[PDB]
């Protein structure tokens, strides 16, 4: 069939495809998310819409179970194969142990793939990097990112994509234990955060949470306007 | 100028293989060290940033009851090896009714350090460190990626190794113990790291005969790091 | 017997320029019905029927198959199938399963889209074509279909004639079998419009 | 640049470089000559020692392949071993399948069939292996073939395969091969086998002689070097 | 340096490199010496280490009942001609019931590496075999070569600076034949401490000896049981 | 053999398939033939120069049928012409087994670019030098189709394919018309024939062929001579 | 890398801080209309902007032949508006 | 017809050197052997595998 | 022309071309050999020759006229490796139409098979494209003797009289100035021109130990290649 | 051996696919399609490549494909490499039909589809798909739908949409001339004939070089209708009768 090893070692150790193949998660659209004590909020930006056309093709937060929330970046093409396999692969979890598919789980197992499909023959590794966040069975919230190298790797909040040292050097200035002391502080955290984010004109912020028993709740654009006005009127507070 | 994946060198030996050991010198560094009464290990996880959690990083995982590990360079390629290495333990007590001993282990692993081509990719680019108490005594192992596997009494391996190797056969003798040897792993661990050395720098791993198991726990590195 | 698991039968009578094709939809397990809304003729493309008995798992599985590769063959060419076309199609369909056959007898009964020229034709399990004249009959009951339209039978037959002719025998022909029963449905088609409608039989 | 590197591509002057090359590869390797009389074929095979390298028997480029067929190898060696294993299982082939012993003709299409097989892909190299072909049968005569890297199998009725391969197969034809008995043409092959490759290039060398024919009654073996001993009794004779 | 590249490609003067590479990566090897009598085969080798407080890598490795093999080189690839070696051991002593003979062993050897120095994408394998056993006419010492040529000698010697040892023992070929074990296993490792700079020793942790003889099984021994082997040698001169 | 695989057929910076765009270049020098669709059936043309008189023309037939009502001629080169010619003679005849009815020439050119198209992405080939005219006349209108190597299929009046296309495309952009018959579609393909042929044409260098819609029929050199005699 | 919304506002108003057209410029409609690309072609949009209004020879603007000539630079941009989904 | 097959072209002045063969001769009226000589040299073409379509 | 390995594989070039075919049809000319095949009214001649640049190869291997069924022969030119690797599929796939047909094969369709077998050399970019050159005579039922050759470009093809390989760009051209006149073909006659037009190439005029002659005539319809002495009785009875 | 390969997949060592841009570039010659927001109806647009005098006209659909009951597609670029791409996917629609006894919707079709243009992207060294074509159809759920295909195997659900590079400034119009929820078939008509006058550079729209298809939803025919060229013609006349009325404000 098809022989060929693509991915081999550089002389001065690096693998190319794996840190190469990075540049495809560095120019897409950016993807931010904390977690609260008890509610979630992840969110895709730079959206760059075409702000007359449809909307829910191009959402790029998704489910595998209810338990557990997509969010990812880079091309969404090579990013759609390992959510449907993550799937297929977290239903016959279901059908094994009866307990719903811990998050830890799911991420050794798209973390294990990617890896295995940077190690195979004739293959070209994945430029994704990719979020999954999901409070657990026993009430519990945390998340995971994955990697192209396949290095499942878990954070208190997230910043990939475009400028992630940007935001990631903006959530040092967050972690405050007051926030989030509140669910609103954590939404309007999230959306505070983006301010620093691409334009941020209320139209390409696209935010979801998950509220610990609850499937997730795609808001529509009605309080994100409102934690803008609020976030606006803390600035005018502000001086 | 990409030529054959599997071509000797002018010198010469595997092109690929030479170029996979330099990749063990950018991961993060470890320490063995053999004792007479079990096996002492060191690692450090390298916090990148206050955004990450620190003790979700496994840079130890625990093969059998009685084999510990430790792994280096790349970990994604390091997990295949782990969990493959565990089968084959068990496929062992499973034939045989009896522990695998350390030995073989890295046998059944270094076996397929080389497996890499187009037909019958990549080879491994890791180095790891297997320690474990057999009926030989407690015995510590260190393979490479080329699968020439030797037994090492204290090892280091990758960026500090030159300097852990070359400081460490200063402080080491036949007759150490257990918590000197644990106390004589941190000094250089202090000296060779780049972040304050706290409780969330480093973990510990032992495996005795008659302490186990004796695994690894937080608030014993507390008492372990203030008795400097 | 194997073909009496489920009782069954499809009678088809070309007429004039019309052709009539009747079946009974009975569903059941050796004594024991089920259901009356059973369905054993299909639709297939526009003019044009098949008629299925015998096991009424090869009936549904065989009828999905055949509607699965008209579909294929109707979307590749614009034309509609020719009933030769089909009866060769559904003769290779049961040919691929030789050693292992599927249990049903097909009858193929439709207007040629070019005219208005009839047609008739049924198969054996095996796949064996055969081209009547008159009519053909596929089911567990077949020597009193057989009893009735060699004696009801006329050769140049307007739509009234057709239909109470296939009337009669589909209810004197079935009501003398037992495990077949329940109802007998009659679709007369002819150049202008489809017919469809339900006779009223014994319900014992 | 570029026409030399693969098996499978014409070079535009129209031969293909990878054969050329195969061809002289043989011709760094040591002389090995064969000759056939009436009723045998005797061959012939010049060893090298320098000081101390083997004891003696190694390595023997003479083969034996069937009851009544052997090799004479002369080349790479590694292929030529394999080749002896191939050519073995063909005679295996024939003996299970058709009931009686093989002849040379269909042994020698067979092996060259495969010879030629590794000349087209550029998955393999083309071999780097020539060798000899000695045989007898009743029904048959015997018959000596030569096998090139190339492909190439024809009959002689004497060959000669190495460095010195001209100056070994000039004196061939002084030889008579109709009249003469093969007994004979033992010590008249090594002659000039210690002739050829006089001592100033390596120091030392060692003889190999293997005899096929009427008088072994068909089967192939090497003739005991120490008895008769005709070689260097007439050898040492010869420098004058 | 174009053709240097796949095993494929012959030279335009007639040597596949990859062969020579790999004969290359043969005398890299640390050295070990083989030598037999008439009645006994003996085979040293002398081992390295990392560093010093790693234990020195072995060379010489059981394999059946009476055949044992040395190495220098690659490792894996030891192991790989290892397991191949013990598979047509214990094969033919699983069929024919009884043990193999060495000199039809060797053969899937050359048989066994030849498939990968010719086919596409095939490296050769980087080894150094010094075989050794009884068939039943008595001792056999035999080396390899990623070429696949095989040697029936009486001594040879392959490794680092290896020749010295061959130049070593070629005066005393004539006096290798007669004698027994104890004076022919430091006869055997003369040639190793001629193998070494002249100003280290030697020493008792680093040398292994391997025996097979008529009466006496395959045995290896390990600093220890060599310890009254290394008592009573001579002095090396000024 | 080995499994290599790649596909040599790349796309340029431009973005421009190369081997097609050669493909067609070697089309382009091939031997002319031009083909004609007139009201009753279609009369394919082609221009056969033996490089010799040493040569016999009764050997290799250029109008080869495909069924008792199809013909096929090409203008590019016969080794790769002979390969899909028995492509589609087997794969005419699972059509005629499965369906047991005269396979439509429609459905043939599907099939046949089918191959062609699948073959130009496969394991290391190159594309078919061979541009096919197929021919035939089914269910009561005539049919005359055009393939190439990039696997397209057009549905020509009267086309003409091989050396000076151009110019036997605006001969028959005037000269050939709104309808003919049988007879008269061969003196406008003779004519445009003998537009770039040497200084004589007899029964051995053109070998034409029609279909009837009652069946095919390769013509014989009997009235390949008898009609262009009559030049044109 | 590739300017954003605040530094194309910034390069255009302080691009424009010496010459304007017709006074009257706000950036606020001329990003937002375009999305996106280099403040390259800002320059050259404004540029034909007095250009075409100089037919009048200094001042005027018409709705319907405005749009019409910002229509060419709009496709301009536009016909290779896709990567991608560069990302 | 035969030296046009083989014509270069070479076209003007190898016309001469068919009469640049006549003084070859050793004969009063050129034969027929000397014409066809002098064009079969040059220029040579080497047929046929490819262009076999015609 | 050229662009990217167009000179090194067989892919096309941009004026459409590809190289390794037209680098095939100059791998014929290594061989050193004219073959010169003529069908006559009810008969047909091969005519080659043979080198001989040894006393001690053998007359009787080096014979390149090979038989491929009781009806069929053929001769071959190129080099020697390719020539007869293509001779066993031809036998092969003529025993094969002996075994699914069950008559015997014409000598038009065995040519077919050899084209697009060579076809498929050609086609595939990583094999080698064969550069022999395949020559057939045979009989048929009422079609008289036929003559066909078969070049390593894929195409079957066969004449009146054709012959190709080194010297044959001018013995085509003598051909045509033999073959297009009111003479009739006797035996004789072609045998006599068999001869006479390659010694007007080779102008040697020479034993009758050199060239072999096959022929077929259906009186007897077997291919049939003659013996030394009547190849004699034709060479002395062509000189007057 | 692996010499003579040309490395289809891999990275370029600037950030992009290398392949798969100059795969878009393809599609962005000869192709031009689009479609319209349009409630009770769904209208495709073509433009014939080959508008020559001589060809047969025969085949009643030059870029219109109908793939089901339902639906239909637009081939852009390399036209017979959509004819795999529409046996795949009409035999895929027709084995769902198969499994479920359900007509197949449109979206799970787009992605059983996009598998396969990405499954040659990921691995294979093996050329790409060159074809970026369009859907249309009804379903039970969603009404009315459209979606877009990339080489890539990225896919974006539409109400106007972009083939191909002359379809930016078609683009740049549909923003121009937006509407939410008109049709009012002959607006649609009206604005896609439009589009087609002012985007392709030939003058006047001539009625042979257009194409329309057209899908009304009728219980239970849901008729695919692909319109001629009579009722083409009128179409012309009325939106040249709306530029000589428009033009009319100077």
């Amino acid at each position: 069939s098809y022989d060929r090893a693509i991915t081999v070692f550089s002389p001065d150790g690096h693998l190319f495809q794996v840190e190469y193949a990075q540049e495809a998660v560095k120019k897409g659209s950016t993807a931010v998310g904390v977690r609260g004590r008890d509610i979630v909020v992840l969110g895709v930006e730079k959206k760059s819409v075409a702000k007359l056309q449809d909307e829910r093709t191009v959402r790029k937060i998704c489910a595998l179970d209810d338990n557990v929330c997509m969010a990812f970046a880079g091309l969404t093409a090579d990013a759609r194969i390992v959510i449907n396999r993550a799937r297929v692969e977290c239903q016959s979890h279901r059908l094994t142990v009866e307990d719903p598919v811990t998050v830890e789980y799911i991420t050794r197992y798209i973390a294990s793939l990617k890896q295995r499909y940077t190690q195979s023959n004739g293959r070209r590794p994945f430029g994704i990097s990719a979020l999954i966040v999901g409070f657990d069975f026993d009430g519990t919230p945390r998340l995971y990112q994955t990697d192209p190298s396949g290095t499942y790797h878990a954070w208190k909040a997230n910043a990939i994509g475009r400028g992630a040292k940007s935001v990631r050097e903006f959530l040092e200035k967050n972690y405050t234990d007051e926030a989030i002391e509140t669910d609103d502080l954590t939404i309007k955290l999230v959306i505070k955060a983006l301010l620093e984010v691409v334009q941020s004109g209320g139209k390409n912020i696209e935010l979801a949470v998950m509220r610990r028993d609850q499937s997730l709740k795609i808001l529509n654009p009605e309080e994100i306007e409102k934690y803008v006005a609020e976030i606006e009127k803390e600035k005018e507070e502000n001086e | 100028y990409d030529r054959g994946v599997n071509t000797f060198s002018p010198e010469g030996r595997l092109f690929q293989v030479e170029y996979a050991i330099e990749a063990i010198k950018l991961g993060s560094t470890a320490i063995g060290i053999q004792t007479s009464e079990g096996v002492c290990l060191a690692v450090e996880k390298r916090i990148t940033s206050p955004l990450m959690e620190p003790s979700s990083i496994e840079k130890i995982v625990e093969i059998d009851a009685h084999i510990g590990c430790a792994m280096s360079g790349l970990i994604a390629d390091a997990k295949t090896l782990i969990d493959k290495a565990r089968v084959e333990t068990q496929n062992h007590w499973f034939t045989y009714n009896e522990t695998m001993t350390v030995e073989s282990v890295t046998q059944a692993v270094s076996n397929l350090a080389l497996q890499f081509g187009e037909e019958d990719s990549r080879p491994f680019g890791v180095a790891l460190l297997f320690g474990g108490v057999d009926e030989k005594g407690p015995q510590l192992f260190h393979m490479d990626p080329s699968g020439t596997f030797v037994q090492c009494d204290a090892r280091a391996i990758g960026s500090a190794s030159e300097g852990a190797q070359s400081s460490l056969q200063e402080v080491y003798h036949k007759s150490m113990t257990l918590k000197e040897a644990i106390k004589s792993s941190l000094i250089i661990l202090k000296q060779v790291m780049e972040e304050k050395l706290n409780a969330t720098n480093i973990e510990l791993a032992t495996v005795q005969p008659g302490q186990n198991f004796h695994m690894f726990t937080k608030e014993e590195l507390e008492e372990v790091i203030k008795d400097i | 017997s194997i073909m009496s698991y489920n009782g069954g039968a499809v009678m088809a009578m070309k007429g004039k320029n019309c052709v009539a094709i009747a079946a009974d939809r009975r569903f059941g397990i050796q004594a024991q019905m089920v259901t009356t809304d059973f369905q054993k003729i299909f639709p297939m493309g526009d003019r044009l029927y098949i008629g299925l008995a015998g096991l009424a798992t090869d009936v549904q599985t065989v009828a999905q198959r055949l509607k699965f590769r008209l579909n294929l063959y109707e979307l590749k060419e614009g034309r509609q199938i020719k009933p030769y076309t089909l009866m060769s199609m559904v003769a290779n369909l049961l040919y691929e399963k030789r050693f292992g056959p599927y249990y049903t007898e097909p009858v193929i009964a439709g207007l040629d889209p070019k005219t208005f020229k009839p047609f008739i034709c049924s198969l054996d399990l095996i796949g064996c074509p055969m081209v009547t004249d008159d009519f053909v009959v596929s089911g567990t009951c077949a020597e009193q279909m057989y009893g009735m339209c060699e004696s009801l039978w006329e050769p140049n037959m307007d739509p009234d004639h057709l239909f109470e002719t296939i009337s009669q025998a589909m209810l004197n022909a079935v009501d003398r079998d037992a495990v077949s029963g329940m109802g007998v449905i009659v679709h007369i088609i002819e150049k202008d419009k489809i017919t469809t409608r339900t006779l009223k039989a014994r319900m014992d | 640049t570029g026409y030399d590197l693969s098996a499978s591509t014409f070079s535009p002057d129209g031969r293909v470089f990878q054969v050329e090359y195969a061809m002289k590869a043989v011709e760094n390797s040591s002389t090995a000559i064969g000759i056939r009389c009436k009723d045998g074929v005797v061959f012939g095979v010049e060893k090298l020692v320098l000081s101390k390298l083997y004891e003696e028997g190694s390595n023997k480029r003479l083969f034996n392949v069937d009851r009544h067929v052997g090799m004479a190898v002369a080349g790479l060696l590694a292929d030529a071993r394999s080749l002896a294993d191939i050519a073995r299982e063909e005679a295996s082939n024939f003996r299970s399948n058709f009931g009686y012993n093989i002849p040379l003709k269909h042994l020698a299409d067979r092996v060259a069939m495969y010879v030629h097989a590794y000349t087209l892909y550029s998955a393999v190299r083309p071999f780097g292996c020539s060798f000899m072909l000695g045989s007898y049968s009743v029904n048959d005569g015997a018959q000596l073939y030569m096998i090139d890297p190339s492909g190439v199998s024809y009959g002689y009725w004497g060959c000669a395969i190495g460095k010195a391969r001209q100056a070994a197969k000039t004196e061939i034809e002084k030889l008579q091969m109709k009249e003469m008995t093969c007994r004979d043409i033992v010590k008249e092959v090594a002659k000039i086998i210690y002739i050829v490759h006089d001592e100033v290039k390596d120091k030392a060398f060692e003889l190999e002689l293997s005899w096929v024919g009427e008088l072994t009654n068909g089967r192939h073996e090497i003739v005991p070097k120490d008895i008769r001993e005709e070689a260097e009794k007439y050898a040492k004779e010869s420098l004058k | 340096n174009q053709y240097d590249n796949d095993v494929t490609v012959w030279s335009p003067q007639g040597r596949i490199h990859q062969i020579e590479y790999a004969m290359e990566a043969v005398k890299q090897g640390s050295a070990t010496v083989g030598l037999k009598s008439k009645t006994h085969a003996v085979l040293v080798a002398l081992k390295r280490a990392q560093s010093e407080l790693a234990a020195h890598q072995k060379k010489i490795l059981h394999v059946d009942n009476h055949i044992g093999i040395s190495i220098a080189g690659l490792t894996a690839d030891a192991r790989l001609l290892c397991n191949f070696m013990r598979q047509e051991c214990l094969d033919s002593r699983f069929v024919f019931d009884r043990p193999l003979p060495v000199s039809r062993l060797v053969s899937l050897i050359g048989s066994k590496t030849q498939i990968p120095t010719q086919r596409y994408g095939r490296r050769p394998y980087g080894v150094g075999l010094l075989i050794a056993g009884y068939d039943d006419m008595g001792p056999h010492i035999f080396q390899t070569c990623p070429s696949a040529n095989y040697f029936d000698c009486r001594a040879m010697s392959i490794g680092a600076r290896s020749q010295s040892a061959r130049t070593y023992l070629e005066r005393h070929m004539s006096e290798f034949m007669e004698c027994n074990l104890n004076e022919l296993v430091k006869h055997g490792l003369r040639a190793l401490r001629e193998t070494l700079p002249a100003e280290q020793d030697l020493t008792t942790k680093n040398v292994s000896i391997g025996i097979v003889g008529k009466d006496l099984e395959f045995t290896i021994y390990d600093d220890d049981d060599v310890s009254p082997f290394l008592e009573g040698l001579e002095e090396r001169p000024q | 053999e080995r499994g290599y695989s790649f596909s040599l057929t790349t796309f340029s910076p431009s973005g421009k398939l190369v081997q097609i765009e050669y493909a067609l270049a070697a089309v382009a020098g091939g031997a002319p033939s031009v083909g004609i669709k007139a009201a009753n059936g279609v009369v394919l043309a082609t221009e056969k120069k033996q490089k010799s008189i040493l040569y016999d023309e009764r050997s290799v037939h250029k109008v080869e049928p495909i069924t008792k009502h199809i013909g096929l001629v090409y203008s590019g080169m016969g080794p790769d012409y002979r390969v899909l010619v028995h492509r589609a003679r087997k794969l005419a005849q699972q059509y005629y087994l499965v369906y047991q009815e005269p396979i439509p020439t429609a459905q043939l050119v599907q099939r046949v670019a089918s191959v062609m198209q699948e073959y130009t992405q496969s394991g290391g080939v190159r594309p078919f030098g061979v541009s096919l005219l197929i021919c035939g006349w089914n269910e009561g209108r005539p049919y005359l189709f055009q393939s190439d190597p990039s696997g397209a299929y057009f549905a020509w009046k009267a086309t003409a394919m091989g050396k000076n296309y151009v110019n036997g495309k605006t001969f028959l952009e005037k000269r050939y018309n709104e309808d003919l018959e049988l007879e008269d579609a061969i003196h406008t393909a003779i004519l445009t024939l003998k537009e770039s042929f040497e200084g004589q044409m007899t029964e051995d260098n053109i070998e034409v062929g029609i279909c009837n819609e009652a069946g095919f029929r390769r013509l014989t050199p009997t009235e390949v001579k008898d009609y262009l005699a009559a030049i044109a | 890398p590739l300017p954003d919304e605040k530094t194309k506002k910034r390069i255009f108003q302080i691009h424009t801080s010496r010459m304007t057209l017709a006074d009257d410029v706000t950036l606020d409609d001329l990003i937002m209309a375009k999305d996106d690309l280099s403040g390259a072609d800002i320059k050259a949009i404004c540029t034909e902007a007095g250009l075409m209004a100089l037919r009048e020879r200094r001042m005027k603007v018409t709705n319907e032949d405005f749009k019409k000539s910002k229509e060419n630079v709009l496709y301009k941009k536009q016909e290779g508006t896709p990567e991608g989904l560069y990302l | 017809a035969r030296p046009d097959k083989i014509s270069g072209a070479d076209i003007n002045s190898i016309c001469q050197e068919s009469g640049m063969l006549a003084v070859r001769e050793n004969r009063y009226i050129v034969l027929a052997k000397d014409f066809e000589k002098a064009y079969k040299t040059v220029i040579k073409k080497d047929e046929q595998e490819h262009e076999f379509y015609k | 022309s050229s662009a990217g390995f167009d000179r090194h594989i067989t892919i096309f070039s941009p004026e459409g071309r590809l190289y390794q075919v037209e680098y095939a049809f100059k791998a014929i000319n290594q061989g050193g050999l004219t073959s010169v095949a003529v069908r006559g009214k009810d008969c047909a001649v091969i005519v080659t020759q043979k080198k001989v640049p040894d006393k001690l190869l053998d007359s009787s291997t080096v014979t390149h006229l090979f038989k491929i069924t009781e009806n069929i022969g053929c001769v071959m030119t190129g080099m020697t490796a390719d020539s007869r690797s293509q001779v066993q599929r031809a036998r092969y796939e003529a025993a094969n139409w002996k075994y699914k047909y069950g008559y015997e094969i014409p000598v038009d369709m065995l040519c077919k098979r050899i084209a697009d077998i060579s076809q498929v050399y050609t086609q595939n970019a990583e094999m080698r494209p064969l550069g022999c050159c395949m020559i057939l005579i045979g009989i048929d039922e009422e079609q008289g003797p036929q003559v066909y050759k078969c070049d390593p470009a894929g195409y079957y093809c066969g004449f009146k009289a054709t012959a190709a390989g080194v010297k044959q760009t001018e013995s085509t051209s003598f051909l045509e100035k033999k073959v297009k006149k009111k003479f009739d073909w006797t035996f004789e006659q072609t045998v006599e021109t068999a001869i006479t037009c390659l010694s007007t190439v080779l102008s040697i005029d020479f034993k009758p130990s050199e060239i072999e002659v096959g022929v077929v005539t259906v009186e007897n319809p077997k291919f049939r290649i003659l013996t030394e002495a009547e190849i004699d009785a034709h060479l002395v009875a062509l000189a007057e | 051996s692996r010499r003579y390969d040309s490395r289809t997949t891999i990275f370029s060592p600037e950030g992009r696919l290398y392949q798969v841009e100059y795969a878009m570039e393809a599609i962005g010659h000869a192709g031009t399609c689009l479609g319209i927001l349009a409630n009770d109806g769904v209208l495709l647009a073509a433009e014939r490549r080959n508008i020559h005098k001589l060809l047969d006209e025969v085949f009643f659909s030059e870029k219109i494909y109908k793939l089901n009951e339902d639906m239909a597609c637009s081939v852009a670029g390399i036209t017979s490499d959509a004819n795999v791409l529409t046996n795949e996917l009409r035999l895929i629609a027709q084995r769902y039909l198969l499994q479920y006894q359900e007509p197949i919707p449109c979206e799970q079709l787009v992605t059983a589809l996009c598998d396969i243009k990405q499954a040659y992207t990921q691995f294979g060294g093996k050329r790409p798909f060159g074809v970026s074509l369009l859907y249309i159809g009804w379903d039970k759920h969603y009404g009315f739908q459209l979606y877009q295909s990339d080489p890539s195997g990225n896919y974006g659900g539409w109400k106007a949409t972009c083939i191909g590079n002359n379809s930016a400034a078609a683009v740049s119009m549909l923003k121009q001339d937006y509407k939410e929820g008109e049709m009012t078939l002959k607006s649609a008509l009206a604005l896609a004939i439009k589009v087609l006058n002012k985007t392709m550079d030939v003058s006047k729209l001539s009625a042979e070089k257009v194409e329309i298809a057209t899908l009304t939803r009728e219980n239970g025919k849901t008729v695919i209708r692909v319109l001629k060229q009579k009722e083409v013609e009128q179409l012309i006349k009325k939106h040249e009768e709306e530029e000589a009325k428009a033009e009319r404000e100077k």
